[PDB]
């Protein structure tokens, strides 16, 4: 140890880190699924099949 | 329109010219605010009762109550001045200029 | 930030831990009054935490490794030079007094935070309500100017007014001749250089300005030189007190919560200490400030936040 | 130098031709936009600049107490 | 009285005393020599010489030389069929409609 | 701007008080119910400019 | 350098002229400033207009 | 400052503003205005000092006078129309009274006389609230009444507000009065464009809201209220000095920053309607705005002001304040220019 | 200035006919610019709290990039829908009223008179 | 005569002097709310009569 | 690599150069259509210019 | 340093606009400009009038 | 032009990721490599412009300016890497970042296809120059110079914005090719009078025109060497390029409109040159020489004859290189003697022979010694203006005296005479300074052989 | 005071001096009355007499400015036989500036007022001739 | 020699309640 008092940010908040990772993964797969659904509906609407 | 309508407009302009060029403390301003209150109430009630708009009888009473609470707020503000400078004069309101 | 309004919503009430033994006690006295151990005795009587006198390196001690930082990084003022030349050209006197007042304000903020959080009473020596008795003792001896006096008055007026006075204060009455004899027998090679007029001025400001207002705004006890040794009498006197004065009576949970929020932001405590008033004893130009700031940034443990220094051995820096 | 680095004059010529055609079409469309905005704001019978009026669905069609209405 | 605290004026840095073969680049000699090498290679040996080679051999700039060759054809045409050297009208006058007045 | 929450989620809050020719308790007629009815049926869905012209 | 070792406005009374002569290190009689025509000469003295 | 009471008061302010936004009746518009000012009164009495009482008294008097004028306009409109839909008014006196009532509410000159005073006497969070969220509702009210707005009155109010705000901000040294006069000038700038294309008005409102929020967030983060402490902050965090420098560069409409987005495009809707002198005049007053902005950045970051001795203790403590949304609002206020056509979402 | 267009379906960020357009690709340059804005926001957030800028808060930076790219994609979709509405309405009103838009006979340069001002 | 005084006087310094002078006239209020409301009355009267903004 | 920054710019050059060729593929609406260079395409040649 | 600051930066703080400086600025600041403008306008009008009536020898003047 | 913007955007992390001792070498190497790759823009034609896409194009006018800009940036990094050796690492990296951003801004501005993009980029060039002037300047009153520069530029350029948006709303586009093919004559009306004034006054401010040149003798002096070079050798030519683009759109009003403005230069470049006869500050003398050359450029562009255009661009390039070299010479002498007074340091030839040779070469190239580029440009301008009118040869010919009468004077007092006694810190010539001055001078003498690439778009 | 501008512009330039003079005098008097009223409302007068003295000073000064400017513009338009010239308004604006400088006991202020008022009157003539509209109705 | 920075005079110019 180096600091006499333990800093509040000394240890990584594992709950918040897992929450950030899960939110990023959920938003990425939701964006990908939304883009796939929208492009499928676009090709079905305009007949680019 | 009717002459009583124009009398209410002239009364509201009288309250307006009394509310702006005051010389006394804030109680005169709140009294002229209540003059505006009363003129607007009487005008709205006369309009609603003359044109037989039955539902808009909700307009006058509400037109009091809300601003009436607002008027109560103003009273508290005066009490704050009465708790700070002793008198609620408007000439003591020259601390924020500098 | 750990403690916030969300904790107060969730039920973290600070008067839950505010028992009858949570008392803020500060002890005062002359330069060598011998009170330094006496408060320690109180620390083993009521179980209260004791804090030493706020020195130059106190802010260096509370954060980081706690090692005493060099005087260039913190303070830029020495007590030995003040004992040597009180009327010096560089103005060691007022700079030392302003730095010591700032350190005492930091100590009082830490003490109030500890009392509000842990619920345990705190014993201090020479709190921020008893520091001006030094500075006035300078001005009656001609050690400073009038501009320094009114600048210190402005700093005290903008800093003290957000805090509450201690519960009980204790003043040890040691006369000037006893103080000079104790200094002579102590053996410090640089402490005899002060005139006895300085100690007389300290005593005069104590008994003329401090006591007439601490007999009103808080609880006050007074003891002579030999009665300070008898610890059981002092603790029996402070434990049989009737608190009726002081603004500690009319403190609800909201005001104490606001006080706890304000004392946990160390920038907010010291924001008004260094007001932009340019007095040539405390202002330093851009070049020296830039040089010492770039040198302090190169110190170990201080380049980044406390949890984000690779050179001191902090792991998982990339996952925070 | 002309083989490794520099593009052919015909390539630059036809690229310039395509760029000029695209920008001319954009300029003509912008002028048409200004003209159509002026004309249909002045006449007020288009999809834009349609300030709302009172919806007719809120009128009561039931008979009233007094028939003189 | 005394003004605000400030350091005295730092003297100018004479670089040649700490290094007899320095070149006004940096304190350490190795990085100074590297800076010399990179400036004299990529400033004279690389950009200037190859730049002079490049500008000396643009591929018949602005087609201007080609225009001379075209002139070498054109008068050769117009000195064969008896046509005048150069018409005073840039366009054909038979395809011009003047505004009638 | 003019956010239309009432038209979005389909709940009336103040459409009944808005006009004089609206439905009122016991169907009490106003003085100008027919005139307002004809004016609204003239000026519905055609725009304010063409309504005032 | 410092501010009071630098030229300022046109002096009028004797003591300002003496201070200017002290700054310009001439005698109080050999210090003859340019006339106040509003041209910008300031307190700079008039040398006798001779080449080097 | 009970957290439950503060949360309820903030929800009341939000409810009043959204009641102004989403209603279809004039009475509900006034209801939202009254509840908004009633619940915003305790925000400016947070610190419990007499200057706050002075500022709140002046604010209450001006807002209540504006509300009484607003009922005068509503009752006149009822007389001449007999109906209550929030749309174009049916009387020139109704439009005139409504226009200066909303000018009084929004601090438009010459009815601006409360804006540089009240913002001087209230805490910085309350100043941010008053200069950011209060301007939203009467913009909606003015947007919904634009067919009946008289051109001459709103143009005179706009040019007077821009000129007066620039010339009043040219002299003040306090940060809050400079912010107040800058808000007045921006209000005039984005009310000058309202009658021609209100999408530009909404875009300038969003840009001004974001940029003022960034400025006030930086001022609460540095705990600085005057020019001198804002100069002194360079010992504590130079990155904050860089941030305030770049967002004050953005504040004067200098490209390639976000503040050049609205006003230039406002000029893009001035020459469409054949008006040339007007954008030039407002551009010159924007240059005045940029002059005192340049003065602020000269005092702040482009020089190195002399500091005091106690900065050393402030070098041993990091900034513990809840610096909320500072990086996102700083990025959105500087590098949003290549995404200019995003204003199409505001149609 | 489209107050009469969206009034039939109010408070719709992305209507159904917006699905008839070609959606923007995931490699749109504007979308990558908004992702760069998110990365810059993460860097600024690391810099203002006195942290290592390029190492600390990697999950924080990824969340910033992801949120910015998501909101940028949806805003770009709304922008494309709005401009499709704009030029569709332009072409529709041009087609519906060709009396106010006459076909101009584009005369050649062989007879039109251009005034010449010599330079000397 | 020209490049240090007169050219400095015509364009920038006259503009700066007028700016600072009228800025000092604008920001010289006494903070009295009564004067502000009297100016409001004068503005309203001028707008209603001397400009006729309601026609 | 130990000197990776030294190849940061040239690669970032050529990729950008590559993008220019990609930009060329967005401006081929008049390929072999100009009146000066309209010619019959030679065998084993798909375009006049890529 | 005194001479350089008197020559460069201390000319405007010690300037008063009076009749002598105004007359010297009007004689030297705008007089040559209007004189040159008048003589050049006269010369160019004469040259254009000579050219447009086809009397000036411009037979071999093809560089301009 | 996406083959040059991306290398600069990759140079930005290249100076944000290097060590504290390797920023200068890496930045210099990569900027010199980009300068080597910059020569691919010379694939020009005598009748067509090299167009890359809808946003970027480059004819034979903007190409020499681009080459000069991204050749000047490595020279800037060499010239400004000694007096910043005492600065913080973060501030040094910020300085390099501002220089790289300024180069990116300039190379994006010079290839702008449409005029509104050129205008916004032209105003965007303000920020790093203002930051450099107001931050790294040496003298006390640099804030006044920065404010004067920023306000002169903005007050010039905002009516330019209004006029450009009016033109775009009137006709339909602001592309330079489209405006070349959709040009319309402007009649002699007062609306067209104010249109011409709004379209011109920004460029007359940044050239600068005589009368509005007062932002130059301050901002060229108190700024550092890199800011002085970017003010003297690029931005004036940026205004000239903008005026060259704009003046196509304002015919035939200019033929009776440009009578005062031309003559506002045709006398001014006399007396400003006379100011160089009586200047105690060397940097102010260089700035006033730049004022005279830009006044000649103003006359050449405003008479709108072809030979005037060729002389204008040739004198632009030659004067930019010569003024950058002279500013570097002034900076080196100021570094050695710690004073900008010209009369202080005397007899430098007896102590510095190579620096005296560089002084002689720079002064000779300043007085238009044939067959250098400056003589070619100024001679073409004199031929064109003599074609315009006869008597104006006098208004050029007397300048032919006065230029020499100061330039060799600047050569004499700083080099020739008995050396100063109390000055004894004149170190021998640094290799960095000699390398920088050779890199300034040798391209000029090499382009003296083949000037046909810098003679304009219509050669 | 909108129809007063119309009555000022209803009289043709350089035809009748008297009615143009009274119209410009009334315009100046109205402007001075507005300025004096705002000055009294904002800056508190010492008494009634000093307040009406300041009001009369401002009103008479602005009325003199208007009368001098209108008279000078009309006599210049008569002496040049050209109503459609901004030179007459430039001369009238300089005369108004000279009168304002003489009233304010100054000469540099008078010359600056000459320049700026002449340019402003020239631009007023520019807008009158070419139909410039600073208060433009919404067209598109 | 070194770069100049504002002294006490500039700050007291900017330190007044009215500038
Ligand atoms: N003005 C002052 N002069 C000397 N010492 C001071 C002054 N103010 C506070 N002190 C501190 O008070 C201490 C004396 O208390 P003590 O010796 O513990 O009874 C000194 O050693 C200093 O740390």
């Amino acid at each position: 140890k180096f600091y006499i008092q333990e800093p509040p940010h000394g240890s990584p908040n594992w709950l918040k880190v897992g929450l950030t990772l899960g939110t990023s993964a959920f938003l990425w797969i939701y964006l990908i699924k939304q883009h796939n659904e929208d492009v499928l509906e676009y090709k079905r609407r305009n007949g680019l099949e | 329109m009717s002459l009583v309508y124009m009398n209410i407009m002239m009364a509201f302009t009288v309250s307006l010219t009394g509310l702006l060029m005051y010389r006394s403390h804030l109680m005169s301003s709140l009294l002229c605010l209540e003059g505006m209150m009363l003129s607007l109430f009487i005008l709205a009630t006369l309009m609603i009762l003359n044109s037989h708009f039955t539902l808009a009888s909700m307009m006058p009473i509400i037109l009091l109550v809300f601003a009436a609470c607002e008027a109560a707020l103003g009273l508290s503000l005066l009490v704050m001045v009465s708790n700070t400078y002793g008198t609620d004069y408007v000439q003591n309101l020259n601390l924020l200029q500098c | 930030l750990q403690y916030g309004p969300l904790a107060y919503i969730l039920g973290e009430k600070t008067t839950k831990k505010m028992t009858e033994n949570s008392k803020l006690i500060t002890v005062d006295g002359n330069i060598c009054s011998g009170k330094s151990k006496l408060a320690k005795e109180v620390a083993e009587k009521l179980g209260l935490k004791h804090f030493p006198e706020a020195g130059i390196h106190y802010a260096d001690s509370t954060t980081g490794d706690g090692k005493p930082l060099p005087v260039r990084f913190s303070g830029n003022c020495s007590l030995e030079k003040f004992y040597d030349d009180p009327k010096s050209n560089d103005g060691n006197s007022y700079r030392l007094q302003a730095w010591l007042y700032a350190s005492r304000l930091l100590q009082y903020a830490d003490a109030l935070e500890h009392l509000l959080s842990t619920g345990q009473g705190v014993v201090l020596e020479r709190s921020i309500y008893s520091d001006f008795v030094f500075l006035e003792a300078m001005y009656r001896q001609g050690f400073i100017r009038k501009q320094c006096v009114d600048h210190y008055n402005q700093v005290k007026k903008v800093t003290v007014c957000e805090y509450l006075p201690p519960h009980v204060v204790i003043y040890v009455d040691v006369p000037v001749s006893e103080v000079q004899s104790r200094i002579q027998k102590k053996g410090n090679p640089h402490e005899m250089k002060i005139t006895s007029a300085y100690l007389q001025d300290i005593e005069n400001v104590y008994k003329g300005t401090f006591l007439p207002e601490m007999s009103e705004k808080c609880e006050v006890l007074q003891y002579s030189a030999w009665e300070a040794e008898d610890a059981e009498k002092v603790v029996e006197d402070i434990q049989y007190l009737k608190y009726d004065k002081g603004p500690w009576l009319d403190q609800d949970d909201r005001k104490l919560h606001n006080l706890r929020m304000l004392v946990q932001d160390k920038l907010e405590v010291l924001n008004y200490t260094s007001i932009p008033v340019f007095l040539p004893e405390v202002t330093i130009g851009a070049h020296q400030s830039d040089r010492v700031f770039q040198e302090f940034t190169e110190l170990p443990g201080r380049k980044y936040r406390a949890g984000y220094n690779e050179d001191v051995g902090d792991k998982w820096i990339w996952l925070k | 130098i002309a083989r490794t680095f520099f593009d052919a004059p015909e390539k630059n010529y036809e690229r310039t031709m395509a760029i000029l055609q695209i920008e001319s079409e954009k300029a003509e469309l912008r002028l048409k936009e200004l003209e159509v905005r002026r004309l249909m704001r002045a006449k007020g019978d288009g999809p834009w600049f349609q300030y709302p009026t009172i919806d007719k669905a809120l009128i009561d069609h039931s008979p009233k107490a007094t028939p003189d209405n | 009285t005394l003004r605000w605290q400030e350091d005295p004026e730092p003297e100018d840095e004479n670089l040649y005393e700490k290094n007899p073969d320095s070149h006004g680049y940096d304190k350490d000699p190795a990085v100074d020599v590297w800076n010399m090498r990179v400036v004299f290679f990529f400033g004279f040996s690389i950009v200037l010489v190859l730049g002079s080679t490049f500008v000396a051999y643009l591929p018949d700039y602005r087609m201007q030389e080609w225009a001379r060759r075209e002139a070498e054809r054109l008068v050769k045409y117009r000195e064969a069929h008896g046509l005048p050297l150069m018409e005073s009208n840039c366009f054909d006058p038979s395809k011009i409609q003047l505004p009638e007045d | 701007p003019f956010f239309d929450v009432q038209k979005k989620l389909g709940v009336d809050l103040d459409h009944w008080m808005t006009i004089q020719s609206a439905e009122q308790p016991h169907r009490i007629p106003a003085r100008c119910h027919a005139f307002e009815k004809e004016w609204i049926e003239c000026a519905h869905g055609i725009g304010s400019i063409r309504a005032e012209k | 350098i410092t501010k009071d070792m630098l030229p300022g406005p046109y002096p009028k009374t004797p003591e300002e002229r003496a201070a200017a002569a002290k700054k310009y290190n001439m005698r109080v009689e050999d210090y003859e400033p340019y006339p106040d025509d509003g041209m910008g000469y300031g307190d700079y003295p008039k040398l006798p207009d001779r080449s080097q | 400052m009970n957290p439950i009471i503060l949360i309820i008061i903030l929800m009341t302010v939000m409810l009043g503003t959204i009641i102004v936004m989403i209603s279809t009746h004039w009475l509900l518009i006034w209801i939202g205005f009254e509840m908004n000012m009633l619940a915003i009164i305790p925000i400016m009495m947070k610190k419990h000092n007499p200057r706050a009482t002075e500022a709140s008294t002046k604010y209450f008097l001006t807002q209540s006078t504006a509300s009484m004028l607003l009922m005068m306009a509503i009752i006149i409109n009822l007389m001449f129309s007999g109906q209550w839909t929030v749309m174009k008014l049916f009387n020139p006196m109704a439009s005139m009274l409504m226009t200066m009532a909303l000018a009084m509410k929004l601090g438009m000159a010459p009815f601006h006389f409360w804006v540089p005073e009240v913002t001087q006497g209230i805490p910085l969070s309350s100043g941010l609230i008053l200069l950011t969220w209060q301007k939203l509702a009467p913009m909606s009210v003015l947007y919904q009444i634009l067919p009946s707005i008289n051109l001459d009155l709103i143009l005179t109010l706009s040019i007077l507000s821009i000129t007066i705000g620039g010339w009043g901000g040219l002299n003040q040294t306090q940060l809050r009065k400079i912010m107040a006069y800058s808000s007045i000038a921006h209000m005039g700038w984005m009310t000058a464009v309202l009658l021609y294309n209100p999408t530009m008005t909404l875009l300038n409102l969003i840009i001004y809201i974001i940029m003022t929020s960034t400025m006030f967030t930086l001022f609460m983060a540095n705990s600085t209220t005057t020019t001198l402490s804002l100069s002194h902050t360079w010992n504590k965090a130079p990155i904050m000095t860089i941030l305030v420098l770049i967002t004050l560069l953005s504040m004067g409409g200098l490209p390639p920053l976000s503040g050049f987005m609205p006003k230039w495009m406002i000029i893009q809707e001035m020459t469409k309607n054949d008006s040339i002198i007007l954008p030039t005049l407002m551009a010159i007053t924007a240059l005045l705005n940029l002059y005192f902005y340049m003065r602020l950045t000269y005092s702040t970051a482009l020089t190195m002001f002399p500091s005091t001795n106690n900065m050393k203790m402030k070098w041993q403590f990091p900034t513990t304040k809840r610096m909320t949304l500072l990086p996102t609002m700083t990025v959105l206020s500087t590098m949003l220019l290549p995404l200019t056509p995003i204003l199409s979402i505001l149609e | 200035m489209m107050t009469g267009r969206q009034a039939r379906a109010p408070l719709q960020f992305l209507p159904d006919e917006a699905r008839s357009l070609p959606p923007p690709k995931l490699t749109d340059p504007r979308l990558a610019y908004i992702g760069f804005l998110g990365y810059c926001s993460g860097l600024i957030d690391n810099a203002i709290r006195r942290r290592p800028v390029l190492s600390a808060g990697l999950h924080r930076q990824f969340l910033y990039i992801t949120s910015f790219v998501f909101v940028g994609y949806y805003l770009l979709k709304r922008q494309d829908y709005m401009y499709a509405v704009r030029d569709h309405d332009m072409f529709s009103y041009i087609k519906s009223h060709p009396e106010d838009f006459p076909e101009k006979d584009k005369k050649t340069y062989r007879e039109v008179f251009e005034e010449f001002h010599p330079v000397r | 005569l020209l490049d240090l005084i007169w050219l400095e006087t015509i364009l920038p310094k006259t503009i700066s002097l007028a700016q600072m002078k009228m800025s000092t006239t604008i920001t010289s209020q006494k903070g009295l709310i009564k004067l502000y409301f009297l100016s409001f009355l004068i503005t309203i009267l001028i707008s209603t009569t001397l400009l006729n903004f309601h026609e | 690599r130990d000197h990776w920054i030294h190849v940061l710019v040239p690669v970032g050059f050529v990729f950008g150069y590559y993008l220019d060729r990609k930009n060329d593929e967005k401006l081929a609406a008049f390929r072999n259509k100009s009146l000066l260079y309209k010619r019959e395409l030679k065998p084993q040649e798909e375009v006049t210019w890529k | 340093i005194r001479w350089t600051c008197a020559r460069s930066a201390n000319v405007y703080p010690n300037f008063r606009p009076n009749t002598k400086t105004s007359l010297l600025g009007a004689l030297f600041g705008i007089g040559p400009l209007i004189f040159w403008y008048y003589v050049f306008k006269t010369d160019r009008d004469r040259k254009e009038k000579l050219i447009q009536e086809g009397k000036l020898d411009r037979t071999f003047n093809i560089s301009y | 032009m996406l083959k040059y913007i991306i290398p600069t955007m990759m140079l930005m992390p290249l100076t944000w990721l290097s060590k504290n001792s390797m920023i200068w070498i890496n930045t210099t190497l990569h900027s010199l490599l980009i300068s080597l790759t910059s020569l691919l823009l010379l694939n020009q034609f005598g009748d067509n412009s090299l167009n890359f896409s809808l946003t970027f194009f480059s004819d034979s006018l903007s190409t020499p300016l681009l080459i000069l800009t991204m050749w000047l940036l490595p020279l800037m990094l060499m010239a400004s890497q000694h007096h910043l050796s005492k600065e913080n690492l973060a501030r040094k990296k910020l300085f390099i970042s501002m220089l790289i951003l300024l180069q990116l801004f300039l190379i994006m501005t010079f290839t702008a296809t449409e005029l509104i993009f050129f205008y916004i980029m032209f105003e965007a060039t303000l920020v790093p120059t203002l930051i450099i002037i107001t931050r790294w300047g040496n003298q006390t009153e640099r804030l006044n110079a920065g404010l004067y520069f920023l306000f002169y530029t903005l007050a010039g350029s905002l009516p330019l914005l209004v006029a450009l948006i009016y033109i775009q709303n009137t006709m339909g586009s602001l592309n330079f090719l489209i405006l070349q093919y959709w040009v319309q004559p402007m009649p002699n009306s007062w609306s067209n009078t104010f249109m011409w004034l709004a379209c011109m006054m920004a460029f007359m401010v940044k050239m600068p025109l005589y009368g509005l040149h007062l932002w130059l003798p301050k901002a060229h002096v108190e700024a550092p060497i890199a800011g002085s070079m970017v003010l003297a050798a690029i931005l004036l030519k940026l205004g000239g390029y903008g005026m060259m683009r704009i003046t196509l759109l304002l015919n035939p009003i200019t033929d009776f409109m440009a009578y005062p403005f031309i003559m506002l230069s045709l006398w001014g470049m006399i007396m400003t040159s006379s100011i160089c006869l009586r200047q105690t500050d060397l940097k102010s003398l260089i700035a006033y020489s730049s004022v005279s050359h830009m006044a000649l450029v103003i006359v050449a562009i405003l008479i709108q004859t072809p030979w005037s255009y060729m002389g204008a661009t040739a004198l632009m390039i030659a004067h930019g290189l010569t003024s950058s070299m002279l500013f570097c010479l002034a900076n080196s002498n100021y570094e050695r003697v710690h004073s900008r007074t010209m009369i202080l340091a005397r007899g430098l030839q007896t102590l510095l022979p190579l620096m005296a040779a560089w002084w002689l070469l720079a002064s000779l190239t300043n007085l238009a010694l044939p067959p250098s580029i400056n003589l070619i440009g100024e001679l073409f301008v004199v031929m064109s203006t003599f074609s315009w009118s006869n008597i104006t040869i006098i208004l050029m010919g007397l300048n032919m005296v006065i230029t020499a009468l100061y330039s060799l004077y600047m050569l004499i007092t700083t080099q020739r005479g008995k050396h100063t006694h109390h000055i004894n810190n004149i170190l021998p010539s640094f290799t960095r300074e000699n390398a920088l001055m050779s890199l300034h001078m040798l391209p000029l003498l090499l382009l003296s052989l083949n000037p046909k690439i810098i003679l304009g778009p219509l050669y | 005071a909108k129809t007063l501008l119309h009555q000022y512009w209803d009289i043709p330039e350089g035809t009748e001096c008297h009615r143009k003079t009274y119209a410009a005098t009334s315009i100046g008097g109205a402007s001075g009355l507005v300025v004096s009223a705002y000055s009294v409302a904002l800056k508190t007068p010492t008494s009634f007499l000093e307040g009406v003295a300041r009001t009369g000073r401002y009103t008479f000064t602005a009325a003199a400015i208007g009368a001098i400017f209108g008279l000078t513009s009309c006599i210049s338009a008569q002496v040049r036989e050209k109503p459609d010239d901004p030179l007459n308004y430039l001369i009238g604006g300089c005369a108004g500036g000279l009168t304002l400088g003489a009233r304010t006991r100054s000469y540099g202020i008078g010359a600056a007022a000459c320049a700026y008022m002449g340019l402003t009157a020239a631009l007023v003539k520019m807008g009158q001739l070419e139909g410039w509209k600073v208060f433009a109705e919404p067209k598109v | 020699a070194r770069q100049w920075q504002p002294d006490v005079e500039w700050a007291e110019q900017y330190g007044g309640a009215v500038m």
